[PDB]
């Protein structure tokens, strides 16, 4: 597991990392079968506990989707890439937004919900559960922009329509 | 709402010599002037005597200068965000654009007493673009309660939506 | 004791600070937006003024091997001081701030002898830490940390933390912001084809009423410079008289805004009070009056409930109330808010520095 | 009985209390976001303080390591929709642009103690639990947090408080569901006061308490109404009341 | 020593100054809307002036490559001299010849020698036209102006290395401003047609305007290389073009020639700004006119600042000229100006008399 | 090629010595046939420089 509680230049805390160990055991060992799978997750640093957290996903075992396994196993960077992304401009050594981490966790635990039919494709997909980020960030664009003018609502609209972006490698 | 709406016809009804006097008291306040004090008086007191929501003095005054200046023809529907935003989808986007919207949006930083020179450029644009109407009732209920909020953004809104067509 | 500092300046349409994209800072304040010039952006105009240059012993830079080889006339001392520094811990490059004499004379002689690396380092880390002795250094404090991953491992440090002595404010302006844009073409001295339409420019500049906020802490003032009180009573007095009369460079060539502040107040008190709430509710200028007698007026005002509010007969506080000639008067109508209204500014730095102590502004001006 | 201290305060721009990432810490109330205060910075900014140190006492009010405190402190609110801010400042040389987060907001805070349990922690003692609360009281209403104070000299002081002898515990967060919006002919503290006020003008319809502003400059109720029992322009002079109602001690 | 003069000028209906939409500068102050003048147009007027045809030299321009081809005069030489010119540094990004390049204009042989120089190939010729530009600053109106310039490091040849191209400023000019609020005024105009067989319109403005130019004599000196009588020559035909001087623009349809009304030149070691004079504005009444309440204010706000900051051991002098002592200073104070002067040949003899001791025809024969 | 003529005349608009007195007629069109409009015009005097 990935967990830490800090968000330094290589991690944003979201929640739960359940995506993880899914394309190694999807087509290494276990494959697919009709079930409830058993995620037991316990962090660690060297001789330092962290945390452990446990999960219970519906499997139905419909083939499997090699790009998009891969895609869903690594998400922490995508989660990353939208929040290191600065308001306006770019600079080096630059956090990034910060208030988008506020309300990453509460969208991470929204879509966590549908989680069997997120790993299969069954009805949920990535552009599904992109749609959760979108009041949040309306919420988020006027506090950003707090002004009654057009510049301020052409930026909050630019603004409203950030999402993670899958990375396979 | 009465009283605008009769206000607006009074200055309708008007001739060319108080429109002339209205002009040459541009940039001027109420009271150092009598003519146009006078002039004012006649047109608005019993409007305030006989209905209580009607326009404040500063506003009814701005509103009579700038009508003596432009002289435009009363439309329901042909507001300020519209006409503008119409206007500016006819413009470099790289240059002029930004430069018109600049002046368009300063008005959200000024007050009652201060938003005579950039509406009389706002509206010399106008017509300098071949435009015959305008709504003044609607720009007087607006101007009326420019320190709320929420006209500022409908005021925005509609232009965003006039411009976006 | 703490000397507390009020003043209010109106300046001309100038561009002072500007934030990435060209523009006169801003902020929110009761939500409403006002104009702001930072905070650092004083402190490094008034470090670096006129009136200060008597006491400004301290360099902050990161160029010190430039500085030890200028401390010597023709040997080669800028390969071993860079090496010599980053076994120190200075490996971009790290920002050091601390005095110039010690730096100068004590790298000098040390990274100049026959001596190993790894000792020369230690001796030239202890040199930095014990070089804390210069009134800027103890105004603005210093907060120095070494890089433990590409440090020589048997180097070790000691404390180099200095705590600050003053507290500087973000300016704010009293009423609403006014944001302009001023167009400029640039002409061609030859005749010819010319250019087009032209390339039209953009330069924004605004002016505002500002409220400045200085509070100094004479007891660490005086425990940053040892034992020596005279040197702080020359800080205090030279830094009053730098804020009187300093501006930041800006567009200064453009821009010439050197006004001088309308109004300054001088409080002795226990704990720190802000007045900025008497700005809440922005100044609305009417057919009568100016913008800086509202101000005042305001001021007053909330000076006159601070006063009769929160008040302990155990400790009561005075201040001096300066305006040049006295031309605005704190107390307009009746109330009698400041002791002894002055209206020379030497004769306020005078005033001042015998409630501090026995100390004459002559008498100081030797350390 | 329960004494509860309602206050409204407003900040200069300042950063008081920022998160891992540098930004000032944050809520959800409303439908919008607001800006927070910890209550675990407000407590070790009252205590610790050189002010506040005027049978142990300092431990009988906040616990340490089942000591029972009988001081509760909640989480600072604003009364409006937060509007973080961002300078960019670059460093010179004498011889890179970075981003720092400030924000500036109006709280209302909200204080609990429990007078039985501070008389117990006291062993009896009853002089003791009055002077403890008046001490309190006059620290709590001169004392900030010690953030980003040396850049952000924001030391001011609240605009009015309230003192409240209610039967049970309850806070007026629910006064501020609508975010406060600035109009021409008010401020920002003159109408966080209204609102306030119009939630005891209720409430009542559908207890005593002590009203507090400098020099009486905001008054509770925007009429002539007996919405509070007593106004005082003095923060002493509230001090000796509470000290009266507690059952008749001399500050 | 800082020479600073203070104007107050009336003029008469015209547009001295345009934006992009064709309507004169305004700007914000003290709540109030003002005229405004920009301080480039004061500068260029100032500059491109007969009281200041021999104290030139420098040229400011993106056509060299026109004036190198006019010096040899049958070479061809335009396009080896552009590709030259592109290797330097000249960046021409947008298919845009710009970075416009100001240097003396006696350099340009040089410049033309060198390209035609057979010998060396393209980047030493281009290393060399560098040097030369870097090395050529030395006309008094880059010495009271000031050059920046910075060559791009994408399309210049790896092999050039630039040298020092900055010369920090000796003048300071801010923006004009009008002592009252300003009136915008609206003018309909029609083109007839004479030939038998709509309705334009234009803006205009009247004001009275306060100008602010400061000078320092150090800065001057050392950039001209210490030439003290080619330096007193410069301020002498600066003060000349300053008083007899207007900007050109729409003068053939509003012939806006005044003269200045009064004028206050002070030596000081430090810069200060008379506008918050003009913070209340300026209201007409009927038993006086609008140059004797603004001087009337101007003579308050001064006896006010002479009384409260510039009362040091320091002392200052300053001069007061009106035309044949039209417009006396205030009535109630008589001494504010140690000299008043109702000529301005008189006060420019004074300033020269007063900063080292100069004869005008001496000073006149170092150009 | 270049068609530009620099004017060799400078004209300043004629402002008046003293304050302007705009006045105002009224006429009234008359008919030459009986049987079964106020008008409003502007004039002033002044003097110019």
């Amino acid at each position: 597991s990935k967990i830490k509680l800090m968000s330094n230049d290589r991690y944003t805390f979201a929640d739960r990392d359940w995506y993880s160990p899914l394309f190694s055991y999807l087509h290494a060992e276990g494959n697919s079968r009709q079930g409830k799978l058993w995620l037991v997750g316990f962090a660690s640093d060297k001789a330092k506990s962290i945390d452990i957290w446990d999960k219970i996903i519906e499997l139905e075992g419909t083939d499997t989707n090699d790009e998009l396994l891969a895609q869903l196993a690594n998400r922490a960077t995508a989660l990353n890439a939208m929040r290191k992304k600065p308001l306006r401009g770019d600079f080096k050594k630059s956090v990034g937004t910060p208030q988008i981490a506020d309300i990453i966790p509460h969208a991470e635990n929204r879509i966590a919900i549908n989680a069997g039919k997120m790993t299969e494709n069954r009805g949920y997909s990535w552009q599904d559960a992109d749609t959760e980020y979108g009041e949040l960030l309306t919420k988020v664009a006027y506090s950003l922009e707090p002004a009654q003018t057009v510049d301020a609502r052409l930026k909050r609209g630019n603004f409203i329509s950030r999402k993670p972006w899958p990375i396979i490698p | 709402n009465r009283g605008t709406v009769d206000f607006i016809a009074s200055l309708e009804n008007l001739k060319e010599g108080d429109l002339g006097i209205l002009r040459k008291l541009r940039g001027a306040r109420l009271d150092e002037k009598l003519p146009g004090f006078d002039l004012f008086s006649a047109l608005w007191w019993p409007l305030r005597q006989k209905n209580q929501r009607a326009p404040k003095r500063e506003v009814a005054w701005l509103i009579a200068k700038l009508f003596a200046e432009f002289r435009f023809e009363q439309r329901e529907g042909a507001t300020l965000p519209i006409l503008m935003g119409g206007i500016c989808r006819k413009l470099e986007p790289k240059k002029e654009l930004p430069r018109v919207l600049a002046r368009f949006d300063q008005l959200a930083s000024l007050d009652i007493m201060q938003m005579e020179e950039p509406l009389s450029v706002i509206m010399g644009i106008l017509r300098k673009h071949q435009q015959v109407c305008l709504d003044w009732v609607g720009l007087t209920d607006v101007l009326s309660f420019w320190e709320q909020e929420p006209v500022k953004r409908e005021w925005s809104d509609s232009f965003i939506k006039a411009y976006k067509i | 004791m703490l000397i507390e500092i009020h003043m209010i300046q109106n300046h001309s349409p100038a561009n002072l600070n500007r934030d990435d994209l060209g523009a006169p800072k801003t902020c929110y304040f009761g939500g409403v937006l006002r104009s702001r010039i930072s905070s650092q952006c004083i402190k490094r105009s008034i470090r670096t003024s006129n009136d200060f240059k008597a006491l400004l012993g301290g360099v902050r830079t990161r160029r010190l091997a430039d500085l030890i080889q200028q401390e010597a006339g023709e040997t080669e001392c800028w390969k071993k001081a860079q090496e010599i520094l980053n076994k120190c811990g200075f490996k971009t490059k790290m920002l050091v701030f601390m005095s110039k004499d010690k730096i100068k004379d004590l790298a000098r002689i040390v990274l100049d002898n026959s001596l190993g690396l790894t000792e020369a380092a230690q001796q030239v880390a202890n040199v930095i830490a014990q070089a804390t002795l210069a009134p800027d250094i103890a105004l603005c404090g210093r907060m120095l940390e070494p890089n433990d991953k590409d440090k020589d491992k048997k180097v070790k440090w000691s404390n180099t933390t200095v705590e600050a002595a003053l507290q500087v404010a973000h300016a704010i302006s009293t009423h609403i912001a006014r944001p302009e844009i001023d167009y400029f073409v640039a002409a061609d001295d030859v005749p010819g084809e010319d250019a087009g339409a032209g390339h039209i420019g953009e330069s924004m500049f605004a002016s505002a009423c500002f409220y400045k906020y200085f509070s100094i802490d004479w007891e660490q003032l005086v425990k940053n410079l040892k034992g020596d009180t005279n040197l702080a009573a020359h800080t205090v007095g030279a830094f009053l008289l730098a804020a009187a009369k300093t501006n930041p460079s800006g567009k200064q060539n453009s821009f010439a805004a050197h006004n001088y502040p309308d109004g300054i107040l001088v409080e002795f008190k226990n704990s720190p009070i802000s007045y900025a709430n008497a700005f809440v509710r922005p100044v609305s200028v009417v057919k009568e009056s100016d913008l800086v007698e509202q101000s005042i007026g305001q001021l007053s005002n909330y000076v006159n409930d601070i006063r009769l509010g929160y008040y302990d007969e155990q400790s009561p506080v005075i201040g001096f109330w300066f305006s040049p000639n006295n031309r605005y008067p704190l107390g307009y109508k009746h109330s009698k808010l400041a002791s002894r209204n002055i209206g020379n500014l030497n004769e306020l730095v005078g005033a001042v520095l015998d409630y501090i102590g026995g100390f004459k502004w002559e008498e100081v001006q030797k350390s």
